[PDB]
DNA sequence: TTGTCTAA
DNA sequence: TTAGACAAT
């Protein structure tokens, strides 16, 4: 019955939810994330956009618009690491992004 | 077979589109509780009455053809017997409870309508509901047709 | 018994001392709280339908915009109120109020003034607000609008009424007319039907199908349908002003969300993942959408608002995308606000159809009381009044078009206020529904019948006068059929409808009557914290994945909102936790909620899930929860899985979880007045119940 | 043909670096903890979590909030994957 | 840069691949991603339709039959009139099955 | 077995003079000798019909894809039928399963290919059907199967205990998605073999007897009177009977369909315990067969009458 | 809701 | 050979 010391250390590690399938073959794929300017009003704490550069398509992931998922607001998402020699499951705040390929207008 | 497996195969006889193995299980309670329905009437109807024919008035209205029959007085002073609803026992629910007092798929004859309580001493609220199902059956079938 | 259970004041035996007292004839200073429970379903429903429901039913009327000669006039109702009944203006009197006893004695209608705040605007800019008298609507007595509200009995005798005056009745032209509670299908719930009449509705239809009765905040009501086909394709049929629309499923699911087609594939095959025919069929539904080049959501909306535009009767200046979200907002799953939750509801209604057609779940019986609820007088007032307001705006449009013909000076309005005066007045079209019972509506109000709505509260004695407020009427169309299946007493009416109390002739079996314990839920509360409550328990929501596989998880339906996926080994631990939160009045759980846990057995039983109902207009009845000792409002679908007991002798450990309050709870009010009911034969009791009403 | 490859974002902008690590080898085991909404992230700060089965572990939020049950699952081959910002690539 | 989906869908967008046709590669429409028609060799769809898988006539009362003179007749009640009067009793003899009805 | 009961049977006797009734039976006693019982226990099986959905356990359809050339692309349709075993029916025409396989291999595949070429010569649309279809008032062998059609590319039938069958209807590619399993199901509700002309079902387990004579009765459910005349050495055709008035009226005569009207009205009134005296029934049967044909008592029977005031 | 009569 | 038309409860 294994245990793990819960050492909460604090940054928000992104997690990806592809609307196409599973990313099972990673390769040359560039990932960049975007944050709003005005940090004054409390909407900047949720405004974040993740962009995915592939040569074929570009995948974009929101937190606010129509299609942004409700699993990271009605429930929190954490990330365990479990440095096995020390035996401490150190925990990071996380978000899940449901990515959707961009086409046109 | 234990009672869990028997209850499983009567759940499987239920819930199916055949309704041909299930109607057979109706005709095997209902021929076996109509052997406990004859023995009580042989215990109480001829020589078990308090006051007997001719000194009994109700037997004089029954046996001299005035009104009634020896079924109405056997319901008055002995059991109501099996409730047959549209030819069969009263319906199970969608969950196997024949009525909310009872366990799902309960083996007892009381669970499926065998009243065994007379009008001389009253019927408990399960058998009263069963008997009102059987009354509304005939009343609706007369009122429609 | 629990103190505070409404039945703690129940006598052990009769007394006969209250008729030889000094206290007799002196009015008590408060009314009796046992005769006022018999018109809760009438008065508390009409109280919703005049202040809260009317304010929520003028929000859901869209801004009526039409075309002037090269100008766009916008009309919108901001707020409408119903004033309590007074005298007309220009009357020399002493007390301005009007009481029901005048309206009985003078042979008049007891009615209240209706007015609204219509906010007119031309070309997108507001140029005024008008407070317009729409007409007169009837007032229910002892409601929040009658003048007899909050009176003590001694001040109620003084106004020619009675002590212990329960309301619930409209005086319409001097004749008191109650609205009877009809039986409607269970709101916001997939009722899986097997009806072979549906085979003739199309070229490849099956006997199978899933219906839904959708109601939006007690003022709208729309029936929709799903149909399984011989292919595996699913259609979706719904009537909109006498026009049966055919809409395939993939068109709906693409018009709702902006999801890629692999997610719409993934949502419909959650439980059945190893099935090959199923994955093929839900591929083909999406490919049918692909065939027209409608790849995006906007292009699907363009095509649907191209094909359905002429029959929705939208204006000439809407785009096709705007007349497409006029039929997903007013026809398909209108109890949901977001299009995201409309999508995951059609996915559950589709998976229930796919499990029905493959024989993995049994038919939900449409005539059983498990899948039924009542239509209270708060719905039929509010729906009909909303429809007459929309008809009033359409009459203003027809009045402008009548002004435009035989062309007037036709300048700007500048608060002209003549078209409103020439507009229609809804005194008489709202009087006709009560004064006859005939509902002449172009919508149908989502109902199934047209007449038999208002029935005269007859008052030949008091046994007859109580019965009209406990009547549950199955249908005023089934009386002409030759059926017996709808007229059958079933065991799911144990304690919600009376066995004996029914008529005997043509309405035998249709006009049921409520029991004593059974009460209609009329309270309307807000379920905003319950999704976060469920997800703080084991309910992983729709977007995330539960940590065992699907088909080892249950759907959760919190009042037609698909919420999540309870793991199968954690579903009793959420059902009993919500029951403990209900009977202890904790965590904003309503005390009238249903926690229905239809289990998995692997046999073709009912379609499993963890259904949760918080709505009004249902039926509910108190028991005693044995493990808590506290009174629990069991609904119609909870007690099909509970082991209620009758007697303290018949209570066991492990098997029994509840107990009825008093053992004669299965009987009505009127049938609890027969002495020694359990000794005479049951048509004798069924005959006495309609003798005492004569 | 013409793929979009968008670079347009009107109110948004890219990011500096943070303190989460970049090296994942045989010494680390990625756990995906899914915590409730009102779960304060400091509650178990000296407490253990199970890696198999379940355990009702206490917290320190108010002392009376402490009943939390922890469900220790199997790898679902979950579609959510972690993105660790590496230091060789800006 | 490849994603694992079902074979009937594109693996770059999520859109639906059409049926194979008169070419050697099937392409998606909204992105133009070509997939070999030869890769649909494992597209198998199964369907199975199952057609056919794998008394004492009530309580007795000691009443004489009209025809055969047997000492008992099995009885069944049915309340066939109104709720005003009666209960109609149906008899059935044990041996020769002669059914007559009494109206009380 | 059932008959038609109540008022509407009496309506279709008297008021209609029906040529086509629903559920007509016929009844012939057995000669009650030793050879006739042995022949009639097989005749009970022989006079029934057998549909294909009666002896079939399950259909298995396995649609696949096949591309063998640069142009040739094929939809492999491996149909497989599991027939219910012989021990689960001992009532139907001694159907050893080589007979139902011969049904298959002779005519069921051609009956299937006609349906496939009816469908292939070719609900997905927004229809908006303009009606709902159901007022302001001011008052108040494998080679034979292969040569059936070129589309059948494989055939494999069970040989030891002949319980299954496998074909491969190798259709080419098409623009619509083909619904094979619906055709295979709806075609598999067709009658197999030896369905006699109009006779559905026979029962001789009615061993009823008035004097313990064990009088076996072919209580059938079909209407074919010269079908049973070949079986005179086994059946006692002397006391034959039917429900149909027109069948015996065209076979035996208007004087022998005059004593069937009387017996049928007596049986309809005698189900419900009512005793109608035979003089009334004989008067009605002598009225209806007065003109030599079996006339009704409807509106279309008073055109024969003479006085127009009564008409 | 039947059941035959009339027209295509 | 099969759909509209006509009358009765
Ligand atoms: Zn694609
Ligand atoms: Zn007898």
């Amino acid at each position: 019955l294994p245990s793990a010391r819960w050492q909460y250390c604090g940054q928000r590690a992104v997690l990806v939810q592809f609307s196409n399938g599973k990313l099972q073959s990673p390769g040359n794929m560039r990932f960049t994330l975007y944050e709003n300017k005005d940090s004054t009003n409390p909407r900047k704490r949720n405004q974040r956009i993740l962009a995915a550069e592939t040569d074929r398509l570009s995948y974009v992931g929101n937190n606010f618009g129509t299609g942004a998922l409700k699993c990271n607001t009605l429930c929190r998402h954490f990330v365990g690491i479990l440095n096995k020699t020390s035996g401490q499951m150190e925990v990071y705040d996380a978000e899940l992004f449901n990515m959707q390929p961009l086409f046109s207008d | 077979a234990s009672y869990d497996e028997v209850r499983g195969k009567w759940q499987d006889a239920h819930l199916g589109k055949d309704q041909r193995d299930f109607n057979m299980i109706d005709l095997k309670f209902k021929e076996e509780v109509n052997h406990y329905s004859n023995e009580i009437n042989k215990a109480c109807m001829p020589f078990g009455l308090h006051r007997q024919f001719p000194e009994n008035s109700l037997q004089m209205m029954v046996q001299s053809g005035a009104k009634g029959s020896t079924v109405n007085t056997m319901q008055i002073s002995c059991l109501l017997g099996q409730i047959e609803l549209e030819g069969r026992r009263p319906p199970l629910m969608a969950s196997g409870k024949s009525l909310p007092c009872f366990e799902p798929y309960e083996f007892t004859p009381r669970a499926g309508g065998f009243v065994t309580g007379r009008f001389l001493t009253g019927i408990k609220p399960p058998e009263f509901f069963f008997h009102c199902m059987a009354g509304r059956e005939g009343l609706v079938d007369t009122a429609v047709k | 018994m629990d103190p505070g259970s409404r039945w703690r004041n129940l006598p052990s035996g009769p007394s006969l001392k209250h008729l030889t007292d000094p206290s007799y004839g002196i009015p008590r200073e408060q009314q009796k709280a046992a005769l006022q429970e018999l018109t809760r379903a009438h008065v508390e429903s009409f109280n919703y339908a005049v202040h809260e429901g009317l304010g929520l039913a003028v929000q859901a009327i869209p801004p009526f915009e039409f075309a002037f000669k090269d100008e766009r006039i916008s009309f919108t109702i901001l707020d409408a109120v119903i004033s309590p009944p007074t005298v007309p203006k220009g009357t020399i009197c002493k007390e301005a109020n009007v009481y029901p006893a005048e309206c009985r004695g003078r042979r008049s209608t007891y009615r209240g003034k209706l007015t609204a705040d219509i906010n007119w605007a031309v070309n997108g800019i507001s140029k005024g607000i008008i407070k317009q008298f729409l007409g007169y609507v009837p007032i229910m007595v002892k409601s929040k609008l009658c003048n007899l509200r909050n009176l003590p009995p001694q001040a109620l005798i003084e106004h020619h009424e009675e002590a212990e005056e329960m309301g619930g009745y409209f005086i319409i032209n001097g004749i008191e007319k109650v609205i009877r509670m009809l039986i409607m299908p269970r709101r916001n719930f997939p009722i899986a039907m097997i009806r072979p009449k549906w085979k003739t509705r199309g070229p490849g239809y099956t006997q199978y199908g899933v219906s839904m009765h959708c109601v939006r905040e007690e003022h709208s009501a729309v029936n929709m349908n799903l149909h399984y086909l011989e292919n595996g394709t699913v259609m979706l049929n719904f009537i909109y002003r006498k026009e049966l629309f055919f809409l395939p499923l993939g068109f709906a699911l693409k018009a709702l969300v902006s999801f890629s087609d692999y997610q719409i594939f993934q949502e419909l095959i959650k439980g059945k993942e190893d099935d090959s025919f199923l994955r093929n069929s839900v591929s083909q539904m999406l490919r049918i959408v692909m065939e027209e080049g409608c790849s995006t959501q906007k292009q699907v909306l363009n095509y649907l608002g191209e094909c359905f535009r002429v029959k929705l009767n939208v204006p000439d200046w809407y785009p096709n995308e705007q007349a497409a979200e006029f039929l997903f907002n007013q026809c398909i799953c209108i109890h949901l606000k977001s299009n995201t939750e409309k999508f995951y509801m059609l996915c559950l209604m589709t998976r229930k159809l796919f499990a029905l057609a493959k024989g993995e779940c049994m038919e939900d019986n449409p005539d059983s009381l498990v899948n039924q609820e009542v239509l209270t007088p708060g719905q039929l007032f509010l729906m009909f009044l909303k429809e007459k307001l929309e008809g009033w705006l359409v009459s203003i449009k027809i009045a402008f078009d009548k002004k435009a013909q035989k062309t007037s000076v036709s300048m700007n309005t500048d608060n002209l206020m003549r078209i409103f005066t020439m507009g229609i007045d809804l005194t008489k079209p709202f009087e006709y529904l009560f004064a006859t019972g005939n509902l002449r509506s172009k919508t149908g109000l989502g109902l199934l019948q047209d007449s038999g709505l208002c029935v005269v509260a007859d008052k030949l004695n008091f046994i007859r006068y109580l019965s009209h407020f406990r009547c549950v009427h199955r249908g005023a169309d089934f009386a002409k059929m030759r059926t017996t299946t709808v007229r059958r007493l079933l065991p799911e009416s144990w304690g919600f409808l009376c066995p004996v109390h029914t008529p005997d002739g043509e309405p035998c079996g249709l006009m049921n009557h409520l029991t004593a314990v059974c009460e209609v839920v009329t309270q309307f509360v807000y379920t905003a914290s319950i999704p976060a409550l469920l997800c703080n328990l084991g309910v992983t929501p729709i977007d995330g994945a539960p940590h065992r596989s699907y088909s080892e998880c249950y759907p959760v339906l919190l009042d037609g909102v698909m919420v999540g996926w309870v793991d199968k080994d954690l579903a009793p631990g959420i059902a009993d936790s919500l029951r403990h939160f209900k009977v202890l009045r904790e965590k904003r759980i309503p005390p009238w909620m249903e926690v229905v846990l239809i289990p998995m057995t692997g046999k073709p039983s009912l379609y499993p899930g963890l259904f949760l109902f918080t709505t009004p207009c249902r039926l509910v009845r108190p028991v005693q929860n044995l493990a808590l000792g506290k009174e629990e409002l069991i609904g119609t679908m909870e007690q099909i899985f509970m082991n209620v007991a009758i007697f303290e002798d018949e209570v066991f450990a492990g098997v029994t979880t509840h107990q009825e309050l008093f053992p004669h709870s299965l009987l009505s009010v009127i049938a609890n007045f027969i002495p020694f009911s359990d000794h005479n034969q049951s048509p004798r009791n069924m005959y006495q119940c309609q003798m005492g009403k004569q | 043909s013409c793929p979009p490859n968008f670079t347009a974002k009107p109110p948004a902008s890219e990011s500096p670096r943070f303190s989460l690590e970049a090296l994942t080898g045989p010494d680390t085991e990625l756990w995906l903890i899914q915590a409730p909404a009102d779960f304060a992230p400091e509650c178990f700060n000296g407490r253990h979590v199970p890696l198999s089965g379940s355990q009702i572990v206490k917290g320190k939020l108010a002392g009376k909030r402490h009943r939390y049950r922890v469900l220790s699952s199997c790898p679902q081959a979950g579609e959510a994957t972690l993105l660790a910002p590496s230091t060789e690539a800006g | 840069s490849s994603f694992q989906s079902d074979l009937d869908f594109c693996s770059d967008c999520g859109s639906v691949l059409p049926l194979p046709g008169a070419q050697d590669t099937v392409t998606c429409i909204r992105c133009g991603f070509n997939i070999n028609v030869r890769d649909f060799e494992g597209k198998v769809v199964k369907t199975s339709v199952v057609f056919h898988q794998l008394e004492c006539q009530g309580p007795v009362v000691d009443r004489r039959c009209p025809r055969c003179g047997h000492e008992g007749m099995a009885y069944h009640t049915r309340q066939m009139r109104s709720a005003d009067e009666g209960q109609t009793v149906f008899y059935t003899c044990t041996n020769c099955k002669f059914q007559e009805k009494e109206d009380s | 077995m059932n008959v038609t009961l109540g008022i509407p049977r009496l309506r279709e006797i008297l008021m209609v003079a029906s040529a086509n009734i629903k559920t007509p039976m016929m009844s012939v006693p057995v000669l009650n000798t030793k050879k006739a019982l042995k022949r009639v226990k097989s005749l009970k099986k022989q006079l029934t019909r057998v549909c294909l959905g009666e002896v079939l356990q399950k259909i298995d359809v396995q649609e696949s894809f096949c591309m063998e050339e640069k142009q040739n692309k094929f939809q492999v349709y491996q149909l497989r039928f599991q027939f219910l075993p012989h021990a689960y029916y001992q009532q139907e025409k001694c159907l050893r399963p080589e007979d139902i396989l011969r049904f298959m291999e002779t005519r069921f595949f051609k009956l299937l290919m006609e349906s496939i070429k009816k469908k292939n010569n070719k609900r997905n649309v927004n229809t908006r059907r303009a009606t709902q279809r159901d007022e302001e008032g001011h008052i108040v062998r494998v080679q034979a199967v292969r040569e059936i059609h070129p589309f059948i590319d494989d055939y494999q039938y069970d040989t030891e205990e002949s319980l299954w069958c496998q074909v491969t209807v190798k259709l080419p590619l098409m623009k619509i998605n083909f619904d094979m399993s619906s055709l295979v199901v709806s075609l598999a509700h067709g009658a197999v073999i030896y369905a006699t002309k109009g006779i559905t079902r026979c029962l001789l387990n009615e061993t009823t007897n008035n004097k313990n004579e064990k009088e076996l009765v072919l209580n059938t459910e079909g209407i074919n009177l010269p079908e049973l005349f070949k079986y005179a050495e086994v059946l006692d055709l002397r006391r034959l009977y039917s429900n149909d008035i027109h069948a015996i009226a065209n076979t035996y005569g208007i004087e022998a369909a005059l004593r069937v009207i009387e017996k049928e009205i007596k049986d309809v009134f005698a189900v419900y315990g009512i005793a109608v005296d035979p003089r009334h029934l004989s008067l009605v049967a002598d009225y209806m067969c007065f003109e030599g044909v079996y006339k009704p008592l409807n509106r279309f029977g008073i055109r024969s009458n003479s006085s127009p005031l009564q008409q």
